[PDB]
RNA sequence: CAACGGGGCCUUUCC
């Protein structure tokens, strides 16, 4: 060391670093389009959701909160924004 | 350092490390001067024709002389893919 | 807690210099740090430094050239008079022919040479040599 | 500065691959060497043989840059490298140090000792720390065959190679000797494989 | 109609573009909904080193959302109408000066009226279609500072060819050195 | 950190660099504001309004999308609480600890925690009084804390 | 002709 590009760190290193210890901090979470077993809407769900998201016009739970990323109720199709 | 009327009055203008740019003291016995032979027309290692690097005792003791030599060499040529600026 | 971001920045630069690093990252990179680095760079004690603008207070990456012996702040920022500038320089600097005491004055942040040739004074901010 | 003739060739590249030089140390690797190619499963790391070759060529250039061949000293305490350094100092005009280093060989300007080299090559800094220590005492440059876990203190030119393998040790020494000879001019053209076959450098207990 | 969109005393610098602004409106009745109510103001031309000129169409920026929504589809129409020109829409943002020690007291000098913030918003308006992913400020050894702007790969193909025009216009507007790049 | 402990936790939200709504967000500012006012009329605090919004909808931040913070929107629509939410939750916790203490009288750990919680309450109330959120004569009393939380 | 300091004008701004 004693010479390194602190301004252009490798993408692998920036992915390995903690979300706050990167050069410019940013979230590691994302949003998901979940296809409900019903219809009329594609539901937007936070990856690290704290709430048991339910359908707008149904009564099935889309996700169950966990310590980190929420689950997906084991029946779901999901696209990532 | 010079006096008035521009005469060099300081004896022993000293060398500096090629890595850290600090002075190589007279008693720094851990320092090294690395000379790499020049090459043209398929080798032959021209005698007396060198590229010179100074490594300080501090760098060598920290064990950074290897990486510093890689960087300086690649900066001057002599090496194609050893040192990467991004790490 | 954090009381002097300039002190933190200068301490980080001093540690990087002592270890032989040729670059250093400092946070949160205030305006006073920017001006101090500008004075140091204009006098040649540091190379190019580039400000990273996150939407937070920011960061600064400085390139060091090995010419810095020691930079540090004087906390608190004592009020320094024209006659006291010489006393401060004698107390802080290794020699009379080089090294710099940096002041924050009503004419801006500047070294003691510029302060003496502008006939201005203020509060002491740091030193560099 | 070095032409494509100096550049790495497939024949000695596959020679290194057979010698297993690239099979570096386990997940313990000193964080002073970016010489680690992508990590192979089971823990072993792959060493970049290209960087190994480039560093070997640079070290050979330095050894050939040393004016007097006798002022180059090759040092090995490990049996895997004793024959390597002996044959290295046989082919080149180097001075070999096999077995015990008899500490005080660089200081202690008395008889039976006190060689004064301009350069020292060591097979393993861990086992040859004494020689490296004395070189740091008397301003001697150091070229070292360093594995990914080998210490880099007071080591100037690190050549990444496996040091658990007598094959890698012998072949690295063979390549260094061949390349420094090519720089000296003993071998006129860098296209012949220097027919002397690289088992002169392997240790044989039985 | 020019009489409808005057918004300022008619000047030949913008009469031609204000007249051409009616032709597409007449030939595209489906664009009446989003283009009819919007109205612009004085436009000035900035010389670019490549022999081109850039039309910075200024708006008093109550209604900047309309220009933002219709901008991606009339930009190409405008360079087709007149070539050798790079068309960019900018807001007209007031700067209030920082009050001095002896100045009179004005009410609180809103942060949106500060010189730094308005320059940032000018740069955003300059690169509207492409969202900024990063910023840096490089202080050279000589003493001058250059701002580097990092732009996302998405939707950048509408500005990839006029980055130098962006730089020239920003330098004329501010006197501050700017450099654009797309971090891959 | 950790005002009343020795902990050194650094976990927190890392909000994005972008100051604009994500390109995939199509809901209107007025629509999200109407959702906010509906949740407030239901009776939710700003914190859980934001949590539920971000979870069940696509609104990453009501601040970046509607241009206003949630508590500011509530105050603008006239659904502001009588006391600030964090102070309210601190007072509720203090009430719970005081009740648990007046039962069985021997949880010295609970006494210590109650001292800590009341110091935290007093600091927050002092800040609110300085910033004029609370009346200048506002005073936290253990005797009426329950009647103030419910 | 070089360096150092002082003052004023526009640049969205005033002394
Ligand atoms: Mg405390
Ligand atoms: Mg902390």
């Amino acid at each position: 060391v004693l010479v390194q590009d602190l301004l252009h760190p490798t993408a692998a290193s920036e992915a390995r670093k903690h979300k706050l210890k990167t050069l410019v901090q940013g979230p590691r979470s994302y949003f998901l389009d979940v296809k409900c077993p019903g219809c009329l809407n594609i539901t937007t769900v936070f990856s690290h959701a704290q709430t048991a998201v339910t359908c707008e016009s149904c009564s099935t739970i889309l996700c169950t909160p966990t310590g980190g990323k929420a689950k997906l109720s084991e029946g779901t199709s999901f696209r990532r924004k | 350092m010079e006096n008035d009327k521009g005469q060099l009055v300081e004896l022993y203008v000293p060398r500096k490390c090629s890595a850290t740019n600090r002075i190589i003291k007279a008693d720094d016995h851990a320092s090294v001067q690395i000379n790499v032979a020049k090459v043209d027309e398929e080798g032959r290692a021209i005698p007396g024709e060198y590229v010179t690097y100074a490594l300080s005792g501090y760098v060598r003791s920290r064990g950074e002389s290897d990486d510093s030599l890689n960087r300086l060499a690649q900066n001057d040529g002599l090496l194609k893919n050893v040192w990467s600026y991004s790490r | 807690t954090r009381s002097s971001v300039l002190a933190d920045a200068l301490n980080a630069i001093n540690n990087a210099e002592k270890t032989g690093k040729r670059q250093v990252l400092i946070r949160p990179s205030s305006k006073v740090i920017i001006k101090f680095l500008q004075v140091m760079q204009k006098h040649g004690y540091i190379g190019e430094f580039e400000y990273i603008d996150d939407h937070r207070s920011g960061k600064i990456v400085v390139q060091l050239n090995g010419r810095l012996n020691k930079c540090g702040v004087i906390s608190p920022r004592f009020n320094v008079k024209i006659g006291d500038i010489e006393k401060w320089t004698a107390n802080l600097l290794p020699a009379r022919q080089f090294g710099y005491v940096i002041l924050t004055t009503s004419a801006g942040i500047m070294d003691h040479e510029e302060a003496r040739r502008k006939h201005v004074s203020g509060k002491i901010l740091g030193f560099v040599y | 500065s070095l032409p494509a003739t100096f550049d790495l060739t497939p024949e000695d590249a596959q020679l290194l691959l057979a010698a297993n030089t690239h099979l570096g140390a386990r997940n313990v690797q000193v964080h002073q060497e970016p010489y680690v190619f992508n990590a192979r499963p089971d823990g072993v790391h792959v060493i970049n043989v290209g960087k190994t070759w480039e560093k070997l060529v640079l070290a050979a250039r330095i050894i050939a840059a040393i004016p007097n061949p006798e002022d180059v000293v090759a040092i090995s305490s490990r049996t895997f490298g004793q024959r390597a350094v002996l044959k290295f100092a046989a082919h080149t005009g180097a001075t070999p140090i096999a077995g015990r280093f008899t500490p005080g060989s660089f200081t202690n300007y008395i008889t039976r000792s006190f060689k004064e080299p301009r350069l020292v090559i060591v097979t393993d800094p861990r086992s040859d720390a004494q020689a490296i220590k004395e070189a740091s005492y008397v301003n001697i440059p150091v070229i070292a065959l360093t594995d990914l876990d080998s210490p880099s203190e007071f080591v100037d030119v690190a050549i990444p190679c496996n040091n658990r393998g007598k094959h890698s040790i012998g072949l690295i020494w063979y390549l260094l000797a061949r390349e420094v000879l090519r720089l000296r001019g003993a071998l006129v053209d860098r296209t012949q494989p220097w027919s002397i076959m690289p088992d002169l450098y392997f240790y044989r207990d039985p | 109609p020019q009489a409808k969109i005057l918004s300022q005393a008619p000047t030949e610098l913008e009469l031609q573009v204000a007249q051409a602004f009616v032709e597409l409106e007449n030939s595209s009745p489906e664009l009446k909904a989003e283009l009819r109510p919007l109205q612009f103001k004085s436009i000035r031309e900035i010389d670019v080193a490549g022999g081109k000129k850039a039309l910075a169409i200024f708006v008093p920026v109550p209604s900047l959302a309309g220009f933002h929504k219709v901008q991606t589809k009339l930009t190409r129409e405008l360079e087709k109408k007149f070539q050798d020109r790079h068309v960019i829409f900018l807001a007209e943002r007031r700067i209030l000066p920082k009050p001095s020690r002896t100045s009179r007291q004005v009410q609180k000098r809103p942060r949106s009226r500060t010189l730094t913030a308005v320059h940032d918003k000018i740069l955003e308006d300059l690169v509207f279609p492409t969202e900024i992913v990063g910023k840096r400020v490089r202080y050279l050894v000589g003493g001058n500072k250059i701002q580097k702007v990092l732009l996302d790969s998405k939707d950048v193909q509408q500005i990839d060819y006029k980055l130098e025009s962006f730089q020239a216009v920003y330098n004329k507007l501010t006197g501050k050195q700017i450099v654009f790049e797309i971090p891959s | 950190g950790r005002m009343h402990s020795a902990g050194k936790g650094i976990s927190s939200s890392a909000i994005p660099y972008s100051r604009n709504a994500p390109a995939w967000f199509k809901l209107s500012s007025e629509s999200v504001i109407e959702q906010i006012v509906k949740y407030a009329r239901k009776g939710l605090t700003p914190s859980q309004i934001g949590v539920l919004l971000r979870d069940a909808h696509g609104v990453t931040q009501a601040r970046v999308i509607t241009g206003n913070k949630i508590m500011r929107i509530l105050k603008s629509n006239g659904l502001a609480p009588e006391i600030p939410e964090d102070l309210y939750y601190l007072i509720k916790k203090a009430v719970s600890v005081r009740k648990h203490l007046e039962r069985n009288r021997k949880d010295k750990d609970a006494k210590f925690r109650l001292i800590l919680i009341e110091s935290r309450i007093h600091r927050l109330a002092r800040y609110y009084r300085t910033v004029a959120v609370l009346p200048p004569n506002w005073k936290y009393e253990s005797a009426t804390a329950s009647a103030l939380v419910n």
